[PDB]
RNA sequence: GCCCGGAUAGCUCAGCUGUAGAGCAUCAGACUUUUAAUCUGAGGGUCCAGGGUUCAAGUCCCUGUUCGGGCGCCA
RNA sequence: GUCUACGGCCAUACCACCCUGAACGCGCCCGAUCUCGUCUGAUCUCGGAAGCUAAGCAGGGUCGGGCCUGGUUAGUACUUGGAUGGGAGACCGCCUGGGAAUACCGGGUGCUGUAGGCUU
RNA sequence: GUGCCAGGUGGGGAGUUUGACUGGGGCGGUACACCUGUCAAACGGUAACGCAGGUGUCCUAAGGCGAGCUCAGGGAGGACAGAAACCUCCCGUGGAGCAGAAGGGCAAAAGCUCGCUUGAUCUUGAUUUUCAGUACGAAUACAGACCGUGAAAGCGGGGCCUCACGAUCCUUCUGACCUUUUGGGUUUUAAGCAGGAGGUGUCAGAAAAGUUACCACAGGGAUAACUGGCUUGUGGCGGCCAAGCGUUCAUAGCGACGUCGCUUUUUGAUCCUUCGAUGUCGGCUCUUCCUAUCAUUGUGAAGCAGAAUUCACCAAGCGUUGGAUU
RNA sequence: AGGCCCGCGGCGGGUGUUGACGCGAUGUGAUUUCUGCCCAGUGCUCUGAAUGUCAAAGUGAAGAAAUUCAAUGAAGCGCGGGUAAACGGCGGGAGUAACUAUGACUCUCUUAAGGUAGCCAAAUGCCUCGUCAUCUAAUUAGUGACGCGCAUGAAGGAUGAAC
RNA sequence: GAAAGACUAAUCGAACCAUCUAGUAGCUGGUUCCCUCCGAAGUUUCCCUCAGGAUAGCUGGCGCUCUCGCAGACCCGAGCCACGCAGUUUUAUCCGGUAAAGCGAAUGAUUAGAGGUCUUGGGGCCGAAACGAUCUCAACCUAUUCUCAAACUUUAAAUGGGUAAGAAGCCCGGCUCGCUGGCGUGGAGCCGGGCGUGGAAUGCGAGUGCCUAGUGGGCCACUUUUGGUAAGCAGAACUGGCGCUGCGGGAUGAACCGAACGCCGGGUUAAGGCGCCCGAUGCCGACGCUCAUCAGACCCCAGAAAAGGUGUUGGUUG
């Protein structure tokens, strides 16, 4: 799919609808230190091998994009994530579709 | 190994055996689900409703 | 490698026509349906005799093919091979199935048994009801016995009980014999090949003008 | 083995009647709904928003809540062995009211008036509706004319 | 998910920040009794995409598409 | 007796062709400065009032098609409940109630609400 | 070299697992989560490894609003131009299109083309669908903000409707000049509250390869292999019609196309009995029974000259053998 | 200071009162005659060459510290050779000779190499009770022969007395 | 272990002894006195679930809240006759797309002629010459015609599903509202007042709470119905039954027909029977049909078809 890399929509902190700049979300890094990754190193550690489940068994192919909304008020730089449907292909600001043209003979 | 997948064999007579009762009719149905804004306003109406009462009784007088 | 017509013969399952839900059905047997001199006038042969079934069953596509065989070889022969004129009124419309077994002595290579047993399609087989027609027979008014003798002769190539009826109409119309000439007279009946168009009184003049001129 | 979904089997139940597509005529729009009349639920499907589900079509209700384009009804859904007042909101296309409902409010008013009437007039009235009675005694008279004589016909084969 | 590395005439290979080159494609000609196989020449590079560094970009730095490795794996 | 504006039901109102139309009206019609849109003032928008009922429109006509409503089809097809009914079956008959649809044959061809005109 | 830690190798050894449905299991398939039409017996519901199909996507427009148009197809015309290039008129109830399967729906539409846009946004409840009236998903009607569009009425919180999807724990991100961080204070850090995302397709969601004929246990006739029982597709044996074969001649003897049966000496189908066991092939031996008769007794028919042979009837009294190979 | 092996542990123990004509680990199976091609795959092994990746520790930097980042870079793995008496593997489709029939021969596609010498309906061949000959009156048996051999084949192939 | 998973004290694909240990078992077997009362389920949803659970349903127990009154000390009533309910009808009023029907109505399938006139139809015999011509067969169109549909339909039943048949109703006034708004508007709520012929039939006393076992393998029959040649096969719908149920009849038999059950006497029946077994026709029963050298003889049901007969009996047409 194909979103433009602006959208003019509403903004909690203003309170009324804004222009947000539009990036994709990505997942941060581990912290190492989250207090479940704490307990599963402890857990770990000794004997007794692995001791929670892997998955291992993926079935999905697509994820659920997620926008990073930045709201472009000096004074509030507020920022939402939208997620939207799943999707293979997801583009950020692409050229857009025209109706009255000739396709690549 | 198979067996039987489905049947409503019996299930009628196990419904009719302690009757199939109607919801109970019963006065002054619940305002649940009724459009907010038109439950407020019944809410105020209510309230002030107090007022009035003096010119209500002499009417009724 | 066709089975016996008593594993079909009764109307046991609902119409099952050769659609776009149907598919890779085998052609029917009976393709001719109309025999003798078909381009004869109404007037030329004044007597219907038909073959009417008394039972509700299947008849299949061969049969309606061997009946059809039987009752030409006979008219040609009695009547001359323009004095007679045939139509089978079945047509085999109703796709029948087959679910089929390995005729060899192993049930483990891969039989399975009634598994998918849904089948294939075997043949066509025509659905007729008591009191319909199965074959008619228009000829001359003097060839009567010629054809009760024909739809005897055919009637043992079907399963059921089946009646030789000699119809009050004229030929193959709608029509009642009696009123039939009177009705051409005063012009409510027009001839056109071996049928008749009733011609109402109600339309535009102009149709009627036509007429009478 | 049926699926779920929530418009199946309504092949026949949404469909237009022949002959009758297109525009919905605006009297269903004017018609007026208030709180405690009851209508009958049919679901047209011109209009795909606020459909009843095919459980309801057919099924008659008293409405409850009306907002700007639809009602709410409480109408009656029988599960197994139990029967549940649902509500439902559904859009004014897929109601209309109840003749029956109608017929009883007029024959009420009737009866109030004919009480009056003999309670100003005297003489008693009757105003509970009897069943069909037994039909009385009277006489058929013949005009001088004999009955026709019918016997059965002989059989024949026609076709 | 991490660290690397390759994408360049049809192919292979090199390569400045101040001239995209070389050997094999292909072809027209020059020969030789036919041949050779040796030249004269034509024909080709999206120098993988975008952005920024840019008087100066394939070249410098990031973000994208594939291709190879080696890592790591609590829904 | 009609029309115009806005309608309700949405063919008894539609479709094809023909005839008639007084007065208002509705139109066709004339023009592109302004308003506004076009490849084109054709459409749309605007400013008009020479001519015309030719067309739209209204009314009528057609052994007209359709549509609407009846009769027939037919107490037929089908069907609730019943039998230790018949029949090898396929199926069929009876009792108890209900009850269709073509073809074919008739009749009809918009009704009406609000507001405002014309018609001696 | 030894002691301790770190990385690699490590079936030498240890522990464990090796889905389910299923006309027995396995192989196959997914009928395991969904959607359309039918089945389905005119409310709704309704099953089979029932039938015909579809789904794990796609779309800054294919979302929202407004405006203006009319589509498929056909007829008649116009330089090159022809069956199809473009232009014009006429007919055109949709016979087109609306992303996809199918069904429904739709014409100054919901289709096509333009213009402006982001209601595909921020929130709380109620309700419908499956339903246990639990959840998820999806959906409907409202209400409160902030907006878009249009002159306006209005319409819009995704796609015309019916499908297009996912708990706990954990992780990640966003928000409150928010709460806690343990005697007090400041600051990092961590924990929390609310909302998105990372997925469990066995789709109410374990973390999972084989083999056993060396095998074991608890059971199962809920379940196969052998008999028996129902059935008779297939096998076998008959009948009806008679187009034909029979040097001519349908029927001495046969019988195409069709069609009606019988039998349980074939093989299937099923799984009712038997899994705290009915000894499972063949041969040998021995007895009895059936007739659908090979011979023999008595007959009828012939395309019966005799001889031989063929068809049929009464008929199972009697007989139906010795061997090579397996 | 070793190979192979035991051992909870000891510089413990077995081979070993041993030393390559020896110990230890495998395969094949006397003699005779041979033992063909393939290092792509999986193993094993040799070399580290700039070398890529690569844990702990150590080093440097930022921070107030926890911590974070960077640099460096052991084995192993990648990269490069060898090895089949290591495990193992060892092809198709067309046309073609003056009767037909075969196909010496010729085209291509492809492999890491395309099964060589031999042997065969063999204890290995479905079709199959193969075909021909012999043995019998008669042989799904036996033997001999043939070979596009479902699916023969070389550390095991083929033979060969004696048992 | 010169190899067979052989041997290791009759034990070896991991000896024997004791202990953990009364290991665990959704699986098999058993589970102890009497009478009385009530009395099932094999179905929904979810589960690595399909020999099991949870969940709803079906069951029992405990109640509680109400309704009719409790009548005359023998006796004697002195328009109107309970809260409410219903596997039922009636009267209104909607809903539906099955059976049937239809295809000279749409969408698909499909038979045969007939009439027309254009064309890259074949062509056509003497037409090249402007097929001077017009003969046939095509395609096409038009009006007809035969036969069809689970996944077609204009029309359209029977049976069926919902609602209503009043006192929570009707009708008068008045008040409140921040909702709505030309309006004393609309809507909703609230407050008084008056109306009883209790506004169909029939029957029945209702409402409500807590705890809860067993079950969660079903099977059969009429009818509808899917797969299959069929099946005492497999799968559904409706009701009833068996399971859980004895009794009379079907000789016999889980399901058929009758009828359901405390222990008895008398009377009468059902279904079925009445030669004898074996109760009852031991009627002077009625009218016919039928002779079988395989006669026939009663729902389920326990054996038969097509085709024949100058056997006999009726009947139709000529
Ligand atoms: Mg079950
Ligand atoms: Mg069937
Ligand atoms: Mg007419
Ligand atoms: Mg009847
Ligand atoms: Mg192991
Ligand atoms: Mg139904
Ligand atoms: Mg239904
Ligand atoms: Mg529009
Ligand atoms: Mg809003
Ligand atoms: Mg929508
Ligand atoms: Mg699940
Ligand atoms: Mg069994
Ligand atoms: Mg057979
Ligand atoms: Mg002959
Ligand atoms: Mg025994
Ligand atoms: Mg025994
Ligand atoms: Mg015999
Ligand atoms: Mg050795
Ligand atoms: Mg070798
Ligand atoms: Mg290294
Ligand atoms: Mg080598
Ligand atoms: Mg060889
Ligand atoms: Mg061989
Ligand atoms: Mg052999
Ligand atoms: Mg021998
Ligand atoms: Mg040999
Ligand atoms: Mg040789
Ligand atoms: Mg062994
Ligand atoms: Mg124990
Ligand atoms: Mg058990
Ligand atoms: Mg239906
Ligand atoms: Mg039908
Ligand atoms: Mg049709
Ligand atoms: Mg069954
Ligand atoms: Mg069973
Ligand atoms: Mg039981
Ligand atoms: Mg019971
Ligand atoms: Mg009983
Ligand atoms: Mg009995
Ligand atoms: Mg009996
Ligand atoms: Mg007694
Ligand atoms: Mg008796
Ligand atoms: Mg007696
Ligand atoms: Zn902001």
């Amino acid at each position: 799919v194909n979103v433009p890399k602006t959208r003019r929509t509403f903004c909690k902190k203003c309170g009324k609808h804004q222009p947000h700049k539009v990036t994709q979300y990505k997942k941060g890094k581990d912290s190492l230190y989250a207090q479940g990754k704490r307990r599963y190193d402890r857990k770990q550690s000794g004997y007794g091998g692995q001791t929670k489940p892997i998955f291992r068994k993926k079935a999905k192919t697509t994820k659920k994009i997620v926008l990073r909304l930045e709201c472009v008020e000096p004074n509030c730089r507020s920022k939402r994530m939208l997620a939207i449907k799943r999707c293979k292909h997801f583009e950020l600001g692409g050229d857009k579709k025209r109706k009255g043209q000739v396709i690549q003979f | 190994a198979k067996s039987k997948n489905h049947t409503t064999h019996n299930q009628s007579r196990k419904w009719h055996r302690n009757g199939i009762k109607k919801p109970r009719s019963q006065r002054y149905e619940s305002l649940k689900g009724v459009d907010p804004k038109f439950l407020r306003n019944m809410r105020f109406a209510k309230k002030h409703n107090k007022k009035g009462l003096k010119k209500m009784q002499a009417n009724n007088a | 490698g066709r089975r016996p017509a008593r594993c079909y013969r009764y109307c046991k399952n609902k119409p099952y026509p050769k659609s776009r839900f149907c598919r890779g059905v085998p052609d029917a047997k009976i393709r001719i349906f109309d025999l003798g001199r078909k381009k004869a006038k109404v007037d030329e042969f004044p007597l219907g005799g038909h073959m009417v079934s008394d039972e509700y069953e299947q008849l299949s596509s061969e049969a309606l093919e061997a009946a059809r065989i039987c009752a030409n070889k006979y008219m040609v022969k009695s009547c001359g091979r323009d004095g007679f004129h045939m139509r089978v009124r079945l047509h085999p419309f109703h796709v029948i199935r087959i679910n089929k077994m390995l005729s060899c002595a192993g049930a483990d290579r891969l039989q399975t048994g009634m598994r998918g047993a849904f089948g294939k399609p075997q043949g066509t087989v025509a659905r007729v009801h008591i009191g319909q027609v199965i074959m008619s027979i228009r000829t001359k008014l003097q060839n009567e016995e010629h054809v009760i003798e024909a739809l005897r002769r055919a009637k043992f190539k079907f399963p059921g009980r089946q009646k030789i009826h000699i119809s009050k109409k004229w030929g193959f119309t709608k029509f009642n014999a009696d009123e039939f000439e009177d009705m051409v007279a005063k012009k409510c009946l027009i001839p056109d090949g071996c049928g008749v168009k009733y011609v109402p009184s109600h339309g535009p003049l102009d149709k009627w003008r036509v007429l009478h001129s | 083995t049926n699926t779920k979904g929530k418009r199946r089997g309504t092949r026949y139940m949404f469909s237009r009647p022949f002959r009758k597509h297109g525009v919905v005529p605006l009297a269903t729009y004017m018609r007026i709904y208030k709180k405690g009349d009851i209508v009958d639920i049919k679901g047209m499907g011109t209009v795909q928003k606020g459909m009843p589900h095919k459980c309801y079509h057919g099924k008659t209700g008293r409405v409850y809540n009306v907002t700007q384009h639809a009602v709410g009804i409480v109408v009656n859904k029988q599960v197994k062995g139990k029967i549940l007042a649902k509500r439902i909101n559904v859009r004014i296309e897929h109601i209309k009211h109840s003749k029956s409902r109608d017929s009883f409010l007029k024959r009420v008013k009737e009866n109030d008036q004919k009480k009056k009437e003999a309670k100003e007039k005297g003489t008693w009235v009757q105003l509970k509706r009897q069943p069909a009675p037994p039909r009385e005694a009277h006489f058929v008279r013949t005009n001088g004319k004999e009955p026709e004589l019918l016997e059965p016909i002989p059989y024949e084969f026609m076709a």
